């Protein structure tokens, strides 16, 4: 029969480029800056955002996501495709690793799943590549803090500092001309603003730009006492009033 | 999923504790005790029965030991995933529908008896939950080997006004009448408090 | 199903010159407890056939709503439903026998045993019965369960061959089959006193009553 | 509208029931080396002595769905799982995928399995076949 | 532009505008059928037809114009013969189904969206076509009288008066005014006759033609599906061919 | 030029709305050669002129027997004629092992209808294209219904269909009070027959070689004459 | 456990002559104790001058002969009208039995009829299909009292070549009468079909117990 | 426009777009009719033009609004049949949440849950987007009255107030201006016979020439019951101020 | 699409008849049920059809009872140019009479012999089936099946079967050039056993005994004839079949 099978939507140009994967990483390209920046005692990641019109509710969607309590994901290019793979990101934190070792994945193994998901909609007859890219930051105890950048086509490579969207060549010059080893995370966050500043069109508040990091434990927002090897949260998502309160300082 | 191999072959090479739950004005208790035996031998003195399906979701089992761990696990999972996805602190009528319908599907081959604790937006809630996918609500429950002990002592002292002071004492009472006089329960009481409004709060080893 | 609960007794039916006459007593028995008076057990499909089951409720509850959808498929989209494409008795007990013995093949079998009686366009007239292991036959007189050991030796006493079919009138039939109906309600300990009875007639067509009770009881020789 | 899954057992059996894997030589019989069952296994072996439970937890699922799809028959019509099977039938039919078997996300969507795992997530699962080429005359009916 | 050149080939396709050229495609292919129309009195409904006389050797009674979905439903269809009885035949299927599972004659609304979803699913692939009819359907319920009109595209209403097919406009002119000219309502056997005479009327194009009239009221034919006897629909011919001339 | 664009497949509608490939298979049915059914209040007829490849070869078969009591001629596709002759024949022994029962006439046509509606509709396959004669005996008496393959079907007291078949089909309209009344008299009908699709030969003879009679009435179980059988009727 | 057989109590008799085969079988059906009915004829005639009859579990042999007239039917249609031939049939009758290997039908099957040299044949089967061709073949219960009977006034090595059909009938008949006599199960009539040349006719003879 | 794909399936076009995604989003318009949505203290309403331009018309079959479940109403801009078949799957889904996760299914939820499957619709080869926006508007249990939006792209956000129609534009400059004006995010009124009031002045002022009772249509969601008002309650509401 | 439309639309389905596999048997659809290359057997729709079985087949009418094929003596050897076969025709007298005399060795084939020795109707119908089979080979390959083949399709095929319920032990011998003469013995445990001679039967050590006696690669046709007549009258008239490479030949009692 002919409907056994569909042919691939992605194909090889003459050239020896895969058009679709190309348009996808356009579409990026078209899409709202986000940054990620890694400091000695955390990693910082941050976007802008947008809202259709002033009625709606920008606290409603967010484009920062925790994937697990230490690993938190930002994005650029179509919000729904990130709406999806961050749903599958989270399952398969569990479904992969944690059901089989007792904890949750490190950083670069669950970047690897994201990845290897993308990629497979590359090589498919009846979807098309995703259209995002992606900034994973965590941390992981053998490994340390990371930052890593996911592309449409399932391309993944670890960063000290990055950014992805619109703004991303004058964003990533301005964190090459600011960048050290020695970077604390306050001067990353500061840094991160300044870059973020550069890129905000209209208001540079704290209800239009989104900001989280990984940093230490947060025993606090464990829910529960008891027991002193459990460790809270790294992934923490900061609030308006405090990203208002460092933009006056 | 789980798999049927060697189960011919296993035939042919064949031919050939305490647990409570209490209910107070503001919250949930739930304890146990801490003997661990493997038939009649101590295996360990100092074990931890009660398990936590979420912070706020408590959970203490017995029946297959291996089955009621991997259960809590898998309802675990589900219960984060979905708190995830929603955006919202999970209940625990989800957790009960997640356990009941999950035990119903193996019709009762997975041997897991079940008493869930927590707290909620919705209010506090505790339910006893039973191997074949029947659960039920209670202010006052027990399982176990000594579960009869316990629920003499729940009926001796219970009444709807209680304190949380005075919930926590008749818990570790019951488990304490479960220690002395059942030959499968014995060494310490292991309590967790959950209140409305507040963390959950786990005391390992309260009273001894 | 594999066991049954809720349980009716006997149906009994006879031929007679013009026609067939059908009865079964109103009660479904839990065990050995009377729990429900007022269970139908004679159903007419049609104004020419009339089926009467007896063993499991639930069966035949689904019995009942196979030969309602029969009812409703012969009238789409034929125009001519009420005419001479109506349903014969011969249709609906040969559907009924192909599903018994299909059923019985599939170790799931329906536990009833089932009565046709009716009257063909031609005027002839149909008296078969089918039980749960598919067997099927006919004679001028039919019975199940304790009636097939009480009932069928009285009426094969009016009825005893074909040729006797031609000489028994409606009268003696009702009358054969009224007596049937009393003895057993004497000697069934599962039988009710209330029955319901159906003559289907090539003249009259269908005559259904209701309310039929066992009457001139004899009590007196106690003592 | 089904709850435990019926009508799970074989009603016939033939040699060349299993149309896969079938010997070139003698098309009427089955192909044991292809087989890569341990070359020992006659299909009436498979016909005794299986665990109650394992033909419950096979049919689970699908049991579940065809009793969603008649009650949709039941309340909304015939519109309403002509149009999911059809999503699904065209969801499964797109996705070819050789070197994994891990089912898709729309899929996941689809079943209304997004947030949710079972024990056939977590347990996802020689010298003749498991190769792209098999799968692919498999797939394409070749 | 009527014709939309790139994206007029596939079912499930949408314009630059936003529109569906197959469904409109389908739409003009209902425009060159029969004309039928459908009115609504004060406790039932009313459909009529213009047949189109044929050769002496088909046999009178078995080729009737309007169909019996239901003992209170029935309906008229323009457009393409074979789909008209398919989705005929659809919604005696549904209206069968209803009546088994809730013990009643399936209410008007219901009925309209089961069908409504049924036309709506062939606009969603390229594997299949728009459905090329047009369909007049009614009857009574335990609410009073309802009429519906049914389009390609999946989208039905409920009409005071409706017509399709070649003769739409003159017959929607007449309904229009017969609605205009009666605010407080209709009874059947004028709705008879009006609708005798708005078929006569929107006939335009050397052909006989003959007319199928059908009922179903409460106080006419108890809330039942009927078609015309002798005596009624010469009376009502007789009307409309004073009204013709 | 424009019907060119949009003449692909049956899932395609023009800009004027027509389907075309449901047209080109009716147009299909033109290429047979003629059949002739009629029918009274007793008796159904069919007479078939058959041809053959050349001298050496046979003749093909126009009419075939569906059931005792009822059965149909093919002008169009043989594949399509042969699906639905065995699609009919499965029909009616359904029918009677199921219910003890025989297959009505309209029943059949609208089973017919339900299965060519279904290939006008949906991609992949293509519209039947053979125009089906079925005459039958049941319970309302004799039957003759004329089968079009877009999913139509009539219901006549006489018709014909294939090349040519006007003339036939016009002498049935000027004479149908005379044969409509043929009762109790099979040798008039078939005769009737015979005169009207003498009106649709060019060039040609009836002989006994190209000339297939089929028959069926209330005493009558459906017959085909063949060869000799004929030649009293010629 | 739910049973799914049964038992129905009947006797069958098959025998060949020259030119001609008779089937016979008595008229009663029965539950073990009890009259179901009289008159249910076990022996049918299959089309083709072929007459089968499937004693035992009545369900069993009523399934087996339907299932041999529809596949006849479908054997004229796809073979231009041919006539089956009792050979044939025969191996028809042993797929079909053999198709339940392992759900058997309860039955023993008796055909009867003509040969291609015109000779009357007579095939009996085992549950399971397995088949040979026979003079005579007496089933179910009171064959051990019909067969001695028969070999008492017959040389089937008057011999049976030179018998002709009104004396095989009665020899059937009395066999049948002593049977009755002897036996509880057989009684209430006998059914004989005879196949010749001519086609199959009927004969019906009323036995003890009415 | 699309040049070669694009026309027909949703794939990248060079510039990196989507073109059918658009085409359906164009789509949306066809009915040239507006809705408002906005939120009480206890009451969220929402307001949609009624246009009946044909005199054959019962006006009481036409309406887009629609009641989910209990405590779920939507209203859709788009050509109904799209309309309906969102409206019995949302049905659907409400209804299976329940069942699966034991409470009733929020708004939110169920607009990303209807977004979800847009996403599906948008990544798919041989599969449409539905040509409709939906909003879905409640008094959630723990987060008081919500209005959310979903679109054929599968975007779905949540409002303090929103309008969607061909006039959206107006509407929204003047809710802002209110807004800006009270400094609010919401309607300080204690029963939502006000808060509709106050909706119909909006709609009025911003579409001009006013109307009748019967080119409108009224839904409100209370803290128990979403439920669409009558004839004559609307007109009670415009004779009330 | 349309078909999903009617599996969704509204008798069949208490028929069973919506199943392809239920019409075929009933010959609803055509005469498709003997077109099976590979015959269906119908199984008990349980858990325990092999308990079923077992129990149903050793319970009243010996009419309604599995015939066994008789234990009677058996016996096959390979001599110089050929294979004796030699069996005993003392049949078994019952309730009938037979046409003419049965043969308890199954002709497969003008060149190939087998034997009963168990379940007679498993024997008749198996052998007949893998004289099909041979006749398929040979027609596919332009040359007479090898011994070693058939016997390997019959071993195949009823291990496939093994434990089921069925009972056959035969003999299958041929003579083809590339082998020369040749005897195998299949078993319905799945045995499959070349040799030189076989007895089996009900008293067969007298007759290997007799055999073993007086047995060379140098007989001649008739004196291996005469002594497997005289092996068989020593172990229990005698029907003899001597096979060479131009097929059987068939002695009545010589």
């Amino acid at each position: 029969m002919t409907d056994r099978y569909s042919f691939s939507l992605t194909t090889f140009s003459p050239s020896g480029k895969l058009g679709q994967i190309d348009y996808a990483l356009t579409a990026v390209k078209q899409g709202v800056t986000s940054l990620g920046i890694k400091a000695t005692n955390g990693v910082v990641i941050a976007t802008e955002k947008k809202s259709s019109s002033p009625l709606a509710m920008s606290e409603t969607l967010s484009k920062v996501s925790l994937l697990t309590p230490d690993i938190g994901a930002v994005y650029s290019g179509m919000g729904p495709d990130y709406r999806v793979l961050v749903d599958k990101s989270r399952k398969v934190a569990h479904t992969s690793y944690k059901r089989i070792y007792g904890e949750y994945p490190p950083t670069k193994l669950l970047v690897s799943e994201v990845a290897k998901i993308m990629q497979e909609a590359t090589q498919s007859g009846g979807v098309r590549p995703f259209g995002v890219s992606l900034l994973i930051a965590g941390h992981d105890e053998f490994n340390g803090f990371s930052l890593y950048q996911v592309d449409p086509s399932g391309s993944y490579f670890p960063w000290k500092a990055t950014a992805i969207g619109k703004g991303s060549v004058a964003a990533k010059t301005f964190l090459e001309k600011r960048w050290n080893d020695e970077l604390e995370l306050e001067d990353a966050i500061h840094i991160a603003l300044l870059t973020l500043k550069e890129s905000v069109e209209g208001e540079f508040n704290g209800d239009t730009i989104e900001l989280a990091i990984i940093g230490d434990e947060n025993p606090d927002l464990l829910g529960y006492t008891g027991i002193p090897t459990d460790k809270g949260p790294r992934f923490r998502k900061l609030t308006s009033q405090e990203i208002n309160d460092r933009l006056e300082a | 999923g789980l798999s049927f191999d060697n189960y011919q072959r296993n035939n042919f090479l064949a031919e050939n504790t305490t647990i409570v739950g209490v209910k107070f004005n503001n919250g949930v208790v739930i304890a146990a005790d801490t003997r661990s035996t493997q038939g009649p031998i101590v295996a360990d003195k100092n074990c931890a029965k009660l398990h936590r399906i979420s912070p706020k979701i408590w959970c203490a089992g017995a029946g297959t030991a291996a089955d009621t761990e991997a259960v809590t696990q898998l309802i675990g999972s589900n219960i984060e995933l979905h708190s995830l996805y929603t955006s919202r602190e999970p209940r625990v009528v989800s957790a009960l529908q997640m356990l009941k319908q999950h035990l119903f599907k193996y019709q009762g081959h997975i041997g897991a008896y079940l008493i869930v604790a927590g707290v909620d937006p919705t209010g506090s809630h505790l339910f006893s939950i039973h191997a074949h996918g029947s659960t039920d609500v209670g202010y006052y429950l027990s399982l176990g080997s000594g579960s009869l002990a316990a629920m003499a002592v729940l009926e001796s002292h219970w009444k709807q006004d209680l304190t949380k002071e005075e919930a926590i004492k008749l818990a570790s009472d019951a488990i304490q009448a479960g220690i002395w006089n059942d030959l499968g329960s014995g060494s310490n009481v292991d309590v967790c408090v959950m209140e409305i409004g507040k963390d959950a709060e786990y005391l390992r080893n309260y009273t001894p | 199903t594999q066991q049954p609960i809720v349980t009716g007794t006997s149906v009994i039916s006879m031929k007679y010159d013009n026609g067939v006459i059908i009865a079964a007593d109103n009660l479904g028995s839990y065990g050995s407890l009377l729990r429900f008076n007022g269970v139908e057990r004679l159903i007419p499909v049609g104004d020419n056939t009339v089926v009467g089951i007896s063993g499991d409720i639930s069966d035949m509850q689904h019995i009942e709503r196979l030969l309602k959808d029969l009812v409703t498929e012969n009238a789409y989209d034929n125009p001519l439903a009420d005419a001479e494409e109506a349903l014969e008795p011969s249709y609906i007990f040969e559907y009924l026998a192909t599903v018994m013995y299909q059923r019985r093949s599939k170790m799931n079998p329906l536990w009833n045993a089932i009565i046709v009686a009716g009257v063909q366009s031609n005027g002839d007239q149909f008296l078969r019965y089918v039980n749960l292991l598919g067997v099927t036959y006919s004679s001028p007189t039919l019975a199940t369960g304790f009636g097939a050991h009480m009932a069928n030796p009285l009426l094969r006493k009016v009825v005893d061959r074909e040729s006797d079919i031609p000489k028994t009138t409606v009268q003696v039939a009702e009358e054969a089959i009224v007596n049937a109906m009393r003895v057993l309600y004497y000697r069934d300990a599962r039988s009710s006193r209330n029955f319901s009875l159906a003559i289907i007639d090539k003249n009259t067509g269908l005559t259904f009553k209701k309310n039929l009770q066992v009457e001139n009881m004899k009590w007196d020789f106690a003592k | 509208m089904n709850i435990v899954p019926q009508d799970t057992f074989k009603s016939q059996v033939s040699t060349d029931q299993d149309k896969s894997v079938l010997s070139s030589a003698v098309p009427s019989l089955p192909d044991t080396l292809r087989q890569q069952e341990g070359g020992a296994v006659p299909l009436s072996t498979q016909l005794n002595d299986r665990h109650p439970l394992e033909s419950t937890l096979k049919n689970w699922e699908t049991t579940q769905r065809q009793r969603q799809m008649e009650q949709y028959r039941q309340i909304f019509g015939i519109a309403e799982p002509m149009k999911r099977t059809m999503e699904m039938e065209i969801v499964n039919r797109t996705d070819f995928n050789p070197l994994s078997t891990n089912g898709s996300i729309h899929r996941d969507i689809l079943l209304n399995k997004e947030c949710s795992i079972d024990w056939e997530d977590v347990y996802p699962g020689t010298m003749v076949g498991d190769d792209v080429h098999s799968k692919i005359e498999k797939q394409l009916g070749i | 532009t009527s014709i939309g050149t790139g994206y007029d080939l596939s079912n499930s396709v949408f314009s630059p505008d936003g529109r569906n050229f197959q469904v409109e495609y389908a739409v003009k292919a209902v425009e060159n059928g029969t004309t039928s129309i459908g009115i609504k009195c004060n406790d039932g409904v009313v459909f009529a037809v213009e047949k189109l006389i044929t050769s002496k050797l088909l046999v009178p009674q078995k080729n009737v114009k309007i169909q019996v979905v239901d003992r209170h439903i029935g309906c008229v269809y323009s457009g393409l013969i074979p789909d008209g009885r398919h989705l005929v035949n659809r919604g005696r299927e549904e209206a069968a189904s209803f009546k088994k599972l809730y013990k009643t004659p399936i209410p008007i609304p219901a009925f309209a969206d089961r069908l409504g979803q049924y036309v709506q699913a062939h606009t969603l692939y390229n594997s299949v076509r728009p459905f090329g009819v047009s369909t007049i359907f009614g009857g009574v319920d335990k609410n009073g009288a309802h009429l519906y009109m049914l389009e390609p595209s999946g989208s039905y209403w409920g009409y005071k008066g409706a017509a399709t097919g070649k003769g739409r406009q003159s017959a929607k002119a007449e309904l229009e005014k017969l609605v205009d000219h009666h605010p407080e309502g209709l009874s059947a056997r004028e709705a008879v006759k009006q609708a005798a005479k708005i078929i006569y009327l929107a006939h335009e194009d050397e052909k006989d033609f003959e007319l199928e009239i059908s009922w179903c009221s409460l106080s006419e034919t108890n809330g039942l599906h009927k078609f015309v006897k002798g005596d009624l629909l010469q009376e009502a011919i007789d009307f409309a061919q004073k009204e013709i001339n | 030029m424009f019907r060119n664009n949009y003449d692909g497949d049956t899932v395609t509608f023009s800009p004027t709305g027509r389907l075309f490939q449901v047209e080109y298979a009716l147009e299909a049915i033109k290429q047979g050669s003629v059949t002739v059914g009629l029918r009274s209040n007793t008796h159904a007829v069919l007479v078939a002129l058959k041809r053959n490849a050349d001298e050496l070869s046979s003749y093909q078969k126009k009419i075939i027997k569906c059931d005792e009591h009822m059965g149909l001629s093919l002008a169009g596709l043989a594949p399509d004629a042969r699906v639905l002759s065995n699609y009919l024949r499965q029909q009616c022994n359904y029918s009677s092992l199921v219910f003890n029962r025989k297959l009505a006439v309209e029943r059949a046509g609208h089973l017919l209808c339900d299965k060519a509606q279904k290939n006008t509709q949906s991609y992949g396959g293509r519209p039947y294209g053979v125009g089906l004669l079925i005459i039958g005996y049941d319970k309302s008496g004799a039957h003759l219904l004329e089968f079009q393959p877009s999913g139509n079907v009539t219901e006549l007291y006489g018709t014909a269909i294939g090349a040519r078949s006007q003339g036939a089909k016009t002498y049935l309209e000027r004479t149908l009070d005379t044969f409509i009344k043929i009762d109790g008299n099979p040798d008039e009908l078939i005769k009737a027959g015979v005169e009207a699709i003498s009106q649709s030969l060019r060039d040609e003879s009836l002989t006994v070689d190209n000339l297939s009679i089929a028959i069926v009435g209330k005493d009558t179980p459906f017959t085909i004459y063949d060869g000799e059988a004929v030649a009293k009727y010629i | 456990q739910f049973n799914p057989y049964g038992d129905n109590g009947g006797t069958i008799l098959g025998i060949a002559g020259e030119d001609f085969a008779v089937l016979a079988g008595d008229t009663r059906n029965i539950t073990d104790y009890s009259i179901n009915s009289r008159y249910e004829p076990k022996v049918f005639d299959c089309g083709d001058n072929i007459v089968m009859s499937a004693n035992g579990f009545a369900a069993d042999g009523d399934a087996l002969v339907k299932r041999f007239k529809n596949s006849v039917k479908w054997y004229h249609f796809d073979h231009n009208d041919k006539k089956l031939s009792i050979n044939s049939a025969a191996r028809n009758i042993q797929h079909l039995l053999y198709g339940k290997r392992f759900f058997p039908y309860y039955v023993h099957t008796i055909i009867a009829g003509l040969d291609e040299d015109g000779k009357g044949a007579v095939y009996s089967f085992d549950p399971v299909g397995s088949y040979e061709r026979e003079q005579c073949r007496a089933g179910g219960a009171a064959a051990s009292l019909i067969m001695p009977f028969l070999d008492n006034q017959v040389n089937f090595k008057k011999p049976l070549k030179y018998l002709s059909v009104e004396e095989v009938i009665k020899l059937v008949r009395d066999s049948f009468t002593s049977a009755t006599e002897r036996h509880i199960q057989v009684g209430d009539g006998l059914e004989i079909l005879i196949v010749t040349k001519d086609g199959v006719r009927k004969e019906f003879y009323e036995l003890k117990r009415d | 426009s699309a040049a070669g794909y694009d026309r027909h399936i949703t794939i990248f076009s060079p510039e990196g777009r989507l073109y059918q995604v658009e085409y359906a989003f164009k789509a949306t318009n066809q009915t040239n009719i507006n809705s408002l949505a906005v939120r009480g203290k206890d009451c969220t309403v929402v307001i949609s033009q009624k246009k009946v331009p044909d005199k054959l018309l019962d006006p009481t079959t036409v309406s887009y609004i629609f009641c989910i479940s209990r405590t779920i109403g939507m209203v859709v801009n788009g050509p109904i049949p799209d309309a309906r078949n969102a409206a019995l799957r949302a049905k659907a889904e409400a209804a299976e949440f329940r069942y699966k996760y034991g409470y009733d299914m929020p708004c939110d939820v169920l607009a990303k849950r209807m977004a979800n499957l847009s996403q599906i619709y948008t990544q798919r080869a041989y599969m449409r987007p539905l040509g409709v926006i939906l909003t879905f508007v409640s008094v959630d249990e723990e987060l008081g009255p919500s209005i959310y939006k979903t679109d054929p792209a599968g975007y779905y956000v949540g409002y303090k107030a929103t309008a969607t129609g061909p006039k959206q534009q107006e509407i929204t400059t003047n809710l802002e201006n209110h807004f800006k004006k009270s400094k609010i995010d919401h309607i300080n009124e204690e029963s939502w016979e006000k808060v509709v009031e106050f909706a119909i002045t909006h709609m009025i002022d911003a579409l001009g020439t006013e109307f009748s009772k019967n080119d409108l249509e009224v839904g409100v969601a209370t803290k128990d019951k979403f439920f669409t008002l009558s004839a004559e309650n609307i007109e009670e509401r415009l004779v009330a101020i | 699409m349309q078909a999903i439309a009617d599996s969704f639309s509204v008798l069949v389905k208490e028929l069973q008849y919506d199943n392809e596999q239920n019409l075929e048997s009933d010959f609803v659809t055509g005469a498709s049920q003997f077109q099976r290359l590979a015959p269906s057997l119908t199984v008990p729709p349980i858990a325990s059809p092999q308990q079923f079985l077992r129990a149903h087949t050793d319970d009243r009418n010996p009419d309604c009872k599995i015939k066994i094929a008789h234990g009677t003596t058996t016996l096959a050897f390979r001599f110089q140019g050929g294979i004796i076969v030699a069996v005993d025709s003392r049949a078994t007298a019952g309730n009938w009479v037979a046409s003419q005399t049965v043969k308890k060795v199954i002709e497969i084939n003008p060149f190939l012999l087998g034997t009963m020795a168990g379940g007679a109707a498993d024997c008749q119908f198996w052998e007949t089936w893998l004289g099909s089979q041979c006749r398929l080979h040979e027609l596919r390959e332009k040359e007479r099946i090898s011994v070693a083949a058939a016997s390997k399709i019959l071993s195949n095929l009823v291990y496939q079967y093994k434990g089921a319920g069925l009972s056959m032990g035969t003999m299958i011998c041929g003579y083809t050039r590339k082998e020369g003469p040749t005897i195998y013995y299949v078993d319905s445990d799945g045995t499959r056993l070349k040799g030189d001679i076989f007895c089996v039967g009900s008293g067969q050590t007298f007759a290997y005994g007799v055999l073993d006696s007086n047995y060379k690669w140098d007989l001649s046709v008739e004196d291996a004839l005469y002594l497997g007549k005289r092996s068989i009258l020593a172990a229990a008239s005698v029907n003899l079949y001597h096979v060479t490479e131009d097929g059987w030949i068939y002695h009545g009692n010589h």
